[PDB]
C-alpha cells in the first residue's frame, strides 16, 4: 500500500497548479486532501470517492478510481496558498493511508523589481555585521553560504498590507573582519542591476 | 468551540524521562487519534480510540500508551522517552469512524525533542539591527532585522512589537531555522526576521521597535550540571527606537 | 458461477431483558453466516471455518474496533428514533447492507433500515436518495441527504467494495459455496401427492406440479426450503388429487441447471 | 407495533426409519422480535442435550433458528417442538409427523 505525491512544487502568483496523488491500496473508501500551513495543523480540503471533478471555491479535486489517481487543482494562486498539501486514502479496512505531502511554493509577482544589497546598522550589543539582499524579482535564487562563518538565510516574502506591496529578501551576517556586504551574496546568482550603495 | 486542544506545544526530554501529552475535544466527537509527523513521510498513527471505552494500536505503537479517559479526552504516554520519538505529535478527532467520508479535525501539534544529554540545550541570542540609510533614501522604506542565533532545540516563537503592540503586517520570519553547522546532527540554529515600515514611520523618534523570542527549554526538575547558566524556558528580546536623524 | 450475495445485518434493542445483547451484527455469504459480533463479546468472530483460515488476526482486530464504534452509533440512532416516535418500552432497530454478483456478471447493491421489523429507510444508489416511510424517517432522510459525500461513499461501497469482498470470500469458501449436491426426489401419497426432495446444495431449488402438461400454480402447495443440519436442504410440494377423474400428474424439479421429471403412474 | 408469530416446522434430517439413527429438527422462522424459547419434547418431556443455530436474520427483517437433536425414531416414541414468543399467550406445541 503506497501513496505518492511530489515532494515540492513551485508556481507563480495568479497562475494555476495541479498537485497529483497516486495510490495503490487494498480497497478504496475515498480520497482526502488536507492543507497544512507550516507550523500549523492540517485542515480538511476535499473528499472524493466517485469519479470526476468537484469544485470548492478556487480549489477543485479530481478522482479516477480506475487509474488510482487524484489531483488537487488550485486556481488563481495567492501567497496564502503556500502550504503543504497532504493526500490520504481510506483502504478496505477504513485505515487512512497518508501521502508524504507536497510543499507548494508560490513566487510573488514583483511589479517593480529594485534589487539591492544594503548594510544594516551595527548593534552595540552584537559583534555581527548584517546585510540585506532585497527587492529582487522572484526568479532569483539565494544560495547558502560557502563560508562556515557566514550565515545566509533563504528568501522570505513580506507583505506591507498598508501599501499592497510585496518584496523578497534574504539576510546574511558574520562577525569576521573581512566580511563585507559587497561580497556577502557572492555565491548566489544575483541580478546584473543589483544596487550596491557605497560604504562609509 | 475550541475544537481540539492539545498540550504542551513544546517539550524537551532526556532519554528515559516520562511524558504525557494531553488532548481534549469539545465537538462531541466519538473517535480520537494520535499521530506523529516526521520529515519525508506521511502521518503515522500511533494509537486511536474508535469510541469511548475502546482503544487500539495504530501503525507505530511501540514506546507509547494511551488512555481514552472519557468522551472528550485522549492522552498519549511516553513512559521512557527515546531519541527516535523526537517528532511533532498531532491529536485528531472525527464524529465517527468506519464512515468513509468523515474528515479529521486536528489539534495544534506538540513538538517533542528527546536528547541523550541536556548539555546541548541553548537559548537564543537576540539582536535587532536598524535600517540602512541607503535603503531609506533609495526606497522610502526601512527594513529592521532581528537575528535569533545559537539556540537549540528549534523550540522558538519570534514576535515583533511596535509601541507595545504586537504586529504582523510588514513582518517576514524565516519559515525554517538555519543550521549554524549544517553537517553536525546536534547543530545549534539561527533564525532571521524582518519588519519593513515606511521611511516616515521609522523617522518618528517616539516609535519603539522590539523583537522578542520565546524559547521553550528546561524546567525546575530538569537536572543541570554544566558551568554555564541553566537553559530554562525564557524570553530573550532586543529593541530599537525610531531615528529622526 | 451461480448467483452469490454478501450481506451484513445489524440489530439494536432499546430495553433488552436480562441476558439479551443490546447489539448484534452478523454477515452472510449466500445462506452461510461468516462473521458475528455482539455487545456482550465485543469481539468480531468468524462463523465459517474458511473465514478463520483466510483472514489474519489483523482483520478481526480492526473490524472489532469498527464494530464497537458502530455499536455505539446504533444505540444513539435508536434512541433518537424512539424519542421521535414517542415510544416507551423496548423497540428494535435493524440494518441490512449487501450486494449480489449474478450469473451473467451484473451486480446489485442494497442498503435499508427497519424500526420494529418494518421498513424505515431504503437507499436508492442510482438516484442517490433515501426513501422514507413516515415522518420520523423523513427527518432522518433530510439529515442523511444533506451529507452528500456519505451517500457517494455508500454507492461506491455497494458497487465496488462489497463486490470485491464477495469475490474474495467466494474464493475462500469455494469448496462449500461452489459445490453441487443434487437432490434425491420421491413422490408419495398422503388425498394429495407430495413431491419431496432432500440432500441438495445449494438451497435454491424449483419444484412444481404439472397436470397433463399444464402447471397449476393456484392448486399447488409449496413447502419451505428447510435446512437439514448437515449442510444440505430439503423441500416439498403438494397437489390435491381429483377423485372423480384421472389425470397425468408429474413433479418437476429444477436444481443447479438440471431438470428432473417424476411422472406419477 | 407489528409483532410476527413464529412459524414452526418439525422434520427429520433424512427420511426416517425405525431403528436408524437420525436428527430431529425444529426450524422456527419468520418471528419478530428476536426473543424466543424453543424446547424439543420426547413423549411430552423436554429433551436435555438439544443444540441450536445462532439467531439468524432474514431479508424481511424477521429472524429464524434451527433447534436439533440426535435420536433414533421408534414407533412408541412421540416427538414435539414447544415454542413460546411474545406473540403467544402460552407455548405452542407442534408434533413431529
Ligand atoms: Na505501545
Amino acid at each position: 500500500q503506497n501513496i505518492d505525491q511530489p515532494t515540492e512544487m513551485t508556481a507563480t502568483e495568479g497562475a494555476i497548479v495541479q498537485i497529483n496523488c497516486t495510490y495503490q491500496t487494498s480497497g478504496f473508501n475515498g480520497l482526502f486532501w488536507y492543507q497544512q500551513h507550516a507550523g500549523e495543523a492540517p485542515t480538511f480540503l476535499s473528499y472524493n470517492v466517485l469519479d470526476g471533478l468537484e469544485e470548492k471555491g478556487r480549489f477543485s479535486s479530481f478522482l479516477s478510481r480506475s487509474k488510482g489517481y487524484s489531483y488537487l487543482l488550485l486556481k488563481e494562486l495567492q501567497m496564502k496558498d503556500s502550504a503543504s498539501y497532504l493526500c490520504a486514502v481510506k483502504d478496505s479496512n477504513y485505515q487512512l493511508i497518508w501521502g508524504a505531502g507536497t510543499k507548494l511554493i508560490i513566487k510573488p509577482d514583483i511589479q517593480n523589481p529594485d534589487p539591492a544589497v544594503y548594510q544594516l546598522r551595527d548593534s552595540k550589543s552584537s559583534d555581527k555585521s548584517v546585510c540585506l539582499f532585497t527587492d529582487f524579482d522572484s526568479q532569483t535564487n539565494v544560495s547558502q553560504s560557502k563560508d562556515s562563518d557566514v550565515y545566509i538565510t533563504d528568501k522570505c516574502v513580506l507583505d506591507m498590507r498598508s501599501m499592497d506591496f510585496k518584496s523578497n529578501s534574504a539576510v546574511a551576517w558574520s562577525n569576521k573582519s573581512d566580511f563585507a556586504c559587497a561580497n556577502a551574496f557572492n555565491n548566489s546568482i544575483i541580478p546584473e542591476d543589483t544596487f550596491f550603495p557605497s560604504p562609509e | 468551540n475550541a475544537g481540539v486542544t492539545q498540550t504542551p506545544k513544546f517539550q524537551v526530554l532526556k532519554t528515559g524521562q516520562s511524558m504525557t501529552l494531553q488532548c481534549a475535544q469539545d465537538m462531541n466527537h466519538n473517535s480520537m487519534y494520535w499521530y506523529r509527523q516526521d520529515p519525508g513521510m506521511g502521518l503515522r498513527l500511533i494509537y486511536y480510540s474508535a469510541s469511548e471505552g475502546t482503544t487500539d494500536k495504530g501503525e507505530v505503537p511501540n514506546g507509547y500508551n494511551v488512555s481514552r479517559l472519557n468522551k472528550r479526552e485522549f492522552s498519549l504516554r511516553l513512559e521512557s522517552a527515546a531519541p527516535s520519538q523526537t517528532s511533532v505529535y498531532f491529536c485528531a478527532s472525527s464524529v465517527w469512524t468506519g464512515e468513509g467520508s468523515g474528515e479529521l479535525f486536528f489539534g495544534e501539534g506538540s513538538r517533542l525533542t528527546v536528547l541523550e544529554d541536556l548539555k546541548n540545550v541553548f537559548p537564543p541570542e537576540v539582536a535587532v539591527f536598524e535600517p540602512s540609510e541607503a535603503e531609506i533614501s533609495h526606497t522610502q522604506k526601512a527594513t529592521l532585522v532581528c537575528l535569533a542565533t545559537g539556540f537549540y532545540p528549534d523550540h522558538v516563537e519570534l514576535s515583533w512589537w511596535v509601541n507595545g503592540k504586537e504586529v504582523h503586517s510588514g513582518v517576514c520570519t524565516d519559515p525554517q531555522p538555519l543550521k549554524e553547522q549544517p553537517a553536525l546532527n546536534d547543530s545549534r540554529y539561527a533564525l532571521s526576521s524582518r519588519l519593513r515600515v515606511s521611511a516616515t514611520f521609522w523617522q518618528n523618534p517616539r516609535n519603539h521597535f522590539r523583537c522578542q523570542v520565546q524559547f521553550y527549554g528546561l524546567s525546575e526538575n530538569d537536572e543541570w550540571t554544566q558551568d554555564r547558566a541553566k537553559p530554562v524556558t525564557q524570553i530573550v528580546s532586543a529593541e530599537a527606537w525610531g531615528r529622526a536623524d | 458461477m451461480r448467483t452469490h450475495s454478501l450481506r451484513y445485518f445489524r440489530l439494536g434493542v432499546s430495553d433488552p431483558i436480562h441476558g439479551v445483547p443490546e447489539f448484534i451484527s452478523v454477515g452472510y455469504v449466500d445462506s452461510h453466516p461468516i462473521t458475528t459480533y455482539d455487545s456482550v463479546t465485543r469481539q468480531k468472530e468468524p462463523r465459517a471455518p474458511w473465514m478463520a483460515e483466510n483472514l489474519a488476526p489483523d482483520h478481526w482486530e480492526r473490524y472489532t474496533q469498527l464494530l464497537r464504534g458502530w455499536q455505539q452509533m446504533f444505540k444513539v440512532e435508536l434512541k433518537r428514533l424512539q424519542r421521535h416516535y414517542n415510544h416507551s418500552g423496548s423497540h428494535t432497530y435493524q440494518r441490512m447492507i449487501g450486494c449480489e454478483l449474478l450469473e451473467d456478471g451484473s451486480t446489485t447493491g442494497f442498503l435499508q433500515y427497519a424500526y420494529d421489523g418494518q421498513d424505515f429507510l431504503i437507499f436508492n444508489k442510482d438516484t442517490l436518495s433515501w426513501l422514507a416511510v413516515d415522518n420520523v424517517a423523513h427527518t432522518i432522510k433530510q439529515a442523511w441527504e444533506a451529507n452528500q459525500h456519505e451517500l457517494l461513499y455508500q454507492k461506491n461501497w455497494l458497487e465496488e467494495e462489497c463486490i470485491a469482498w464477495l469475490k474474495r470470500f467466494l474464493e475462500y469458501g469455494k469448496d462449500t459455496l461452489q459445490r453441487t449436491e443434487p437432490p434425491l426426489v420421491r413422490v408419495n401419497r398422503k388425498t394429495a401427492l407430495f413431491c419431496k426432495a432432500h440432500g441438495f446444495y445449494p438451497p435454491e431449488i424449483y419444484m412444481t406440479w404439472m397436470k397433463n402438461g399444464e402447471e397449476i400454480v393456484q392448486e399447488i402447495d409449496y413447502g419451505d426450503i428447510l435446512p437439514s443440519g448437515d449442510g444440505t436442504y430439503q423441500a416439498w410440494a403438494s397437489i390435491e388429487l381429483d377423485p372423480q377423474s384421472s389425470n397425468l400428474y408429474s413433479c418437476h424439479v429444477e436444481h443447479s441447471g438440471v431438470h428432473m421429471v417424476l411422472q406419477v403412474p | 407495533m407489528i409483532q410476527r408469530t413464529p412459524k414452526i416446522q418439525v422434520y427429520s434430517r433424512h427420511p426416517a426409519e425405525n431403528g436408524k439413527s437420525n436428527f430431529l429438527n425444529c426450524y422456527v422462522s419468520g418471528f419478530h422480535p428476536s426473543d424466543i424459547e424453543v424446547d424439543l419434547l420426547k413423549n411430552g418431556e423436554r429433551i436435555e442435550k438439544v443444540e441450536h443455530s445462532d439467531l439468524s436474520f432474514s431479508k424481511d427483517w424477521s429472524f429464524y433458528l434451527l433447534y436439533y437433536t440426535e435420536f433414533t425414531p421408534t414407533e412408541k416414541d412421540e416427538y414435539a417442538c414447544r415454542v413460546n414468543h411474545v406473540t403467544l399467550s402460552q407455548p405452542k406445541i407442534v408434533k413431529w409427523d
